[PDB]
């Protein structure tokens, strides 16, 4: 049965043809304008990525090759006992466009094991580096110290063909697909715990070695990680951890620092902690409801939190006009894995009257929950308490499809993203020069 | 045969800065000469006739004082003393002329500062106080680091989310730009119960610079210290969170640390020693009065011994620093003087 | 050149004017007699200056280590080290005056003051109490 | 007194950010340019998607640091004594404020990196422990990550600090980093190529004097090249990966370490920061084959020759730039003041007597000059530094001059996040058709 870089070289090829041919016949059709305002609010609305792995549909939440969650939930392969979608199962789903079997992801998963062993000079950096720098400063730097790994960097030293970068990116990728979850857990165990890494099964799969590393066998927090560490592989192009990988591999950088330089962007406050301001928000209406959470109580705190201008966290959406799966996704996990949590109780509670009471405030455009308002406190059932940790496990996550993207964009030859700048006083000059042509 | 004591005089005061702790422990004669030497140490740094003696004598002596259930025996070797007073001179005045080597060290390094308001908008003022502070600290940070400490009670791992959200403001009273000393944010998530804590906020930044101070004669700067409630919420006020004050004392060097905690005490005064806050406080008060016609915003408080073997749990800095709970028993009080010159 | 060094047991010792010129009090005479040194400690100093930090340069001083050599050359008796360091005190030979210091320090570093006593013969004055006293303010310069 | 580098920017960055907001409220809705599917699909080549204030590039006159070109910051900047090499913090205040400092200004803002410049101990045990076949580059964005504790915009922002505060601690972040950088490239040097052996900081140098000085050279000639090469590559548009990635990752409010090390990542990379090591092992290349002749006729015949195998001539041939980069001519301009003799300058010297000769024969090369790349390997090996794998490190000890100054200036004015929009190759498709159907 054909691995996964095997079904990668037999439909790269087609999706290389078909790139060149659109381009060929529409090249020139001019697909939106740039207006002063977007190039000085962020490039918002603009055009400016081309990301094949994921898309957001505006109805039915984002979909991974065309596939809802709905979708990946049934036809994706999973482990042997697990309802949960193998995040190794949706990494091949990103890369190829296919639905492996199950034989394919349970080789797939053997590959990356076999990958995971991290060098000398990485454990000695991490079991050296001081608590007090940020676990996710921590993972960018144990991810850019395997740079001497690089087989993409020493084959483009030698003198490599354009056509074979992607031979070599993929080898990369996957060598450090296998070593994250090793990172992410070295840096659990050192920071918060003893710095005891717990045992490896070598049968192992991603999200279960990440849990074991922790020093956790439940079964049911490895099927949490399995669903956490899948729905966060990949959400469009246009995000900052996404677009830095792009960016920084258009350069033609070793995936280890296209995704170090991501996960910096993923480190951004305004990026990669919504789990977490969602959290912090719970535990001070926590505090002030003093574990009241009926109907009445909640929507009053709702309305005094909308009434003094705040926004709730996690709900709200400017594209998505339905609740995000994702968010449904964790809400059946915590009603068939602990239903009585107070934790998800109060979650319940809030999503059982905050669409209407937004709706009834008529200040937010779509009120309905993500992801973001979910997350935290499935990991809080698991002794995951430390909010800080939760970007790693984000980048754990979303390096599937940045590797997945960037391995895409080696395969068709991706040009290297260089856009056009200028200061305020040459965008003045630019904007009296156009006005006055009329 | 022959003995030590044959030796000249000069050979001795050698022998006393290599080996000091062990030979005042030896006979009266190194004891005495000891003495003697941080007395040359004390007046050549700070002259018989400077205003800091004027100024400091009575509350200096009450904190040696206060040092007596430790040491009285130590202090009465030297008998040739009186009480402080107009009349009677430096040199003569007990608790300082028998406590030179004491005496010394509490002049060169800030002492504790206590919140007075521990048993007591989007900002609320927890706490506003003062120390000295040696104008020469940065320059010898190597040898000699400044370290800011801050003890919290915490009523549970929960409530200790809001540590980071009480802002510690330091600057110089009436003089240069205030400045903000903290920990990383994610320091509390390594508080996992309830008791008092003790959060290293780093070193003291660099506040001015020392050249500025040279030709002035400057010895000491009135450093003040604001907290800063900014957590938005009502943990301060429900008693929650406690702010019991600061040190800036350098525990266990070897082994460079987080935070540590101790079990929770009735009384503060087996952290701080109210004698020595008392000391300190007056120190920079006055030197405020001395070195600026501007007025002092805060109202000035009055600060009013009990050393007890407290264990501390270290949250460590290395991840391969490991725990030695048979070590921690066994190492002296850390909530006595710290003689580190 | 050569000078000649007459110890205090009569006997001359000649000796290169440089090798002489380590001690201060020597490159200030503008044969020389060293009184109360015997003959046997004049000839390790000579032996010490052939084989080799400022004053006011105090902490250099305290920083300097000390030679191997100088190590094992004053691993004589300590009666002679006694001597050694009442010569280089006399002569104003400071290298050798803090390297032989340096030495008796090693050997009372880390010693209970019992100790220190029987290796050094000094008499204790201490009552039982202020030796108690002395302890505890000697923990207070410990690291804890 | 004399007003420093952060109180005149307090006093200036007020009057941008007004500057700006009337710009946007006046003309926002001013159509600049139109996004056609090929400039998607072509890495957005063309596309205004940047608003950098330190530099632009003038396409007759060259790089442009706030209107001053390099022939003006060699006039304007201050220098040190004894020096006729403009100084690389003076830029950066040009950078930041567009304004020109004073001689004691700048010597007051060394002072002030200088006092930060120390490692701490954990960074410095970092380096000294790194394999030696892990890429400098890499090393350095280790070493930059790994001074994130030391993030005072990361520990006020978990306080809750306001949003018109950002620009105090980017700027305390900024130069607290900017100070240790060339501590970081030397201690990269010495533990790879040398002994490990760095000395420790003078208190009363400059920038570019700690890093020869640390590198190992007490040569003030040494010391006046880095002057002039840290200066001309401190900025050079916002369009460049580097700079383009630190905006990027700036823009989630990441500090400015965070988003240093992506823009060094994004110049470690093969297409944007090896310029200067292509030409090197270019001209090595062309040492071996003539043997030592540098004649007209042998430079011609291997010029002819490379264009005919399919290569070009690396260092020459610019996109924009129509004549010879000034940074080129500033750099001719040193080897012939200091070693006009030297074995590899007079290869490059004859070079540029024939080459553009040579490549406006050959038809295919729209601006046959050269730039900063062609001109800075062979400055750099005359004094030793003959490792062309450290080359991009002090590329990035420069440009991080304009990449903080960006950075300053976009949290002081309230930044927008960059987060453009995507789609894949099926809905660019279903886009582009309606576009056509309905036109």
């Amino acid at each position: 049965e054909k691995t996964l870089k095997e079904r990668f070289s037999e439909i790269y090829p087609i999706h290389a043809q078909d790139v060149r041919q659109f381009v060929k016949e529409h090249g020139k059709t001019k697909i939106s304008d740039v207006l002063l305002e977007q190039v000085y609010g962020g490039m918002r609305g603009i055009p400016g990525s081309v990301w094949e792995g994921s898309v957001l549909d505006p109805e039915d939440g984002i979909r991974f090759r065309g596939r809802t969650i709905a979708d990946i939930q049934k036809d994706l392969p999973k482990a042997k006992g697990s309802s949960q979608p193998l995040p190794e199962a949706l990494f091949w789903l990103l890369l190829t466009g296919e639905v492996p079997t199950q034989a394919q992801v349970e080789n797939l998963s053997a590959d990356l094991m076999s990958r995971s062993e991290l060098p000398s000079h990485v454990v000695q950096l991490l079991d050296n580096l001081p608590k007090d720098l940020h676990p996710m400063a921590q993972f960018s730097i144990a991810v850019t110290a395997l740079e001497s790994e690089s087989k993409f960097a020493k084959a483009y030293a030698q003198g490599i063909s354009k056509q074979d970068y992607w031979s070599y990116t993929f080898e990369d990728s996957l060598d450090l697909l296998g070593k994250l979850p090793v990172i992410a857990a070295k840096i659990y165990r050192n920071v918060f715990k003893d710095g005891k890494m717990g045992e490896v099964d070598p049968n192992a799969d991603y999200a279960k070695n990440l849990v074991n590393l922790i020093g956790s066998k439940d079964e049911d927090f490895v099927d949490l990680m399995r669903l956490y560490l899948t729905i966060h592989s990949d959400h469009e192009g246009g995000n900052v951890s996404a677009h830095t990988s792009h960016l920084v591999g258009s350069a033609l950088s070793s995936p280890y620092l296209s995704l170090a330089s991501g996960l910096n962007g993923l480190a951004g406050p305004l990026h990669g902690r919504a789990n977490q301001e969602v959290l912090e928000w719970l535990f001070a209406l926590k505090e002030e409801v003093n574990d009241d959470y009926s109907k009445d109580t909640i929507e009053k705190y709702l309305w005094d939190t909308l009434n003094s201008g705040r926004v709730i966290p996690g709900y709200g959406h400017a594209v998505l006009r339905k609740t995000d799966p994702r968010y449904m996704a964790q809400r059946k996990f915590a009603m068939d894995h602990f239903p009585d949590y107070e934790l998800f109780k109060l979650v319940s509670s809030i999503y059982e009257v905050a669409p209407g009471v937004l709706t009834e405030h008529g200040k937010t455009k779509n009120p309905w929950p993500n992801v973001d308002a979910h997350s935290g406190v499935l990991l809080q059932y698991y002794g995951l308490k430390e909010s800080s940790f939760y970007t790693v496990l984000f980048g754990v996550s979303r390096a599937f499809g940045i590797l997945a993207q960037l391995i895409t964009d080696r395969a068709i030859g991706a040009s290297i993203e260089r856009p056009k700048s200028y200061s305020t006083e040459k965008y003045k000059e630019l904007v009296k020069n156009i006005e006055s042509k009329l | 045969d022959s003995s030590l004591m044959d030796l000249p005089l000069e050979i001795h005061l050698s022998l006393l800065e290599y080996v000091p702790n062990e030979l005042r422990a030896v006979n009266k004669y190194f004891y005495v000469l000891h003495n003697h030497s941080y007395k040359e140490k004390s007046l050549a740094w700070i002259a018989e006739d400077n205003y800091i003696w004027a100024v400091v004598k009575h509350s200096l002596c009450l904190y040696v004082k206060s040092l007596d259930p430790l040491r009285q025996h130590a202090r009465e070797i030297i008998q040739e003393t009186k009480e402080p007073g107009f009349n009677v001179p430096l040199c003569m005045t007990k608790y300082i002329a028998d406590s030179w080597y004491i005496v010394y060290n509490a002049l060169q390094y800030p002492g504790k500062i206590i919140n007075m308001g521990w048993d007591k908008p989007k900002e609320r003022t927890l706490m506003q106080s003062l120390t000295a502070l040696p104008v020469n600290f940065w320059s010898r940070k190597k040898d000699e680091p400044t370290p800011v400490n801050v003890w919290f009670y915490v009523k549970n791992a929960h409530v200790a989310r809001y540590i980071p959200k009480i802002i510690t403001e330091i600057g110089i009273c009436n003089y240069g730009p205030k400045q903000i000393v903290a920990s990383a944010g994610y320091i509390n998530e390594l508080i996992t119960s309830e008791g008092i804590y003790c959060v290293n906020l780093g070193h003291l930044p660099r506040l001015y610079d020392e050249q500025i101070f040279e030709g002035t004669g400057t010895t000491h700067l009135p450093l003040e210290l604001k907290a800063i409630d900014r957590t938005d919420s009502d943990v301060c006020i429900n008693s929650d969170l406690v702010l019991l004050g600061y040190d800036f004392i350098p525990y266990q060097i070897s082994k460079p640390w987080l935070l540590f905690r101790i079990e929770p005490v009735n009384s503060i005064e087996a952290i701080f020693n109210y004698s020595e806050c008392s000391f300190s406080y007056q120190f920079a008060w006055s030197l405020a009065c001395l070195q600026s016609e501007e007025k002092i915003s805060f109202p000035r408080d009055t600060i009013i011994y009990k050393p007890s073997k407290l264990i501390r749990i270290f949250v460590y800095k290395h991840p391969e620093q490991k725990q030695d709970l048979g070590q921690e028993i066994a190492l002296p009080n850390w909530n006595t003087p710290y003689l580190r010159r | 050149s050569n000078v000649v060094l007459v110890s205090g047991e009569g006997e001359r010792f000649t000796v290169d004017k440089k090798i002489a010129e380590r001690s201060l009090l020597l490159k200030n005479y503008l044969v020389m007699p060293v009184p109360n040194v015997r003959s046997s400690v004049l000839q390790k100093v000579i032996e010490w200056a052939e084989h080799h930090p400022d004053e006011d340069d105090d902490d250099s001083r305290k920083s300097a280590p000390v030679d191997s050599w100088d190590r094992e050359f004053l691993k004589v008796d300590q009666e002679m080290l006694y001597e050694i360091i009442l010569a280089a005190n006399y002569l104003n030979i400071k290298p050798l005056l803090d390297a032989g210091c340096k030495v008796v320090a090693e050997m009372i570093r880390g010693r209970s003051p019992e100790e220190i006593r029987r290796t050094f013969n000094i008499v204790n004055d201490f009552t039982p109490e202020e030796e108690a006293a002395i302890r505890r303010e000697n923990e207070w310069a410990e690291d804890r």
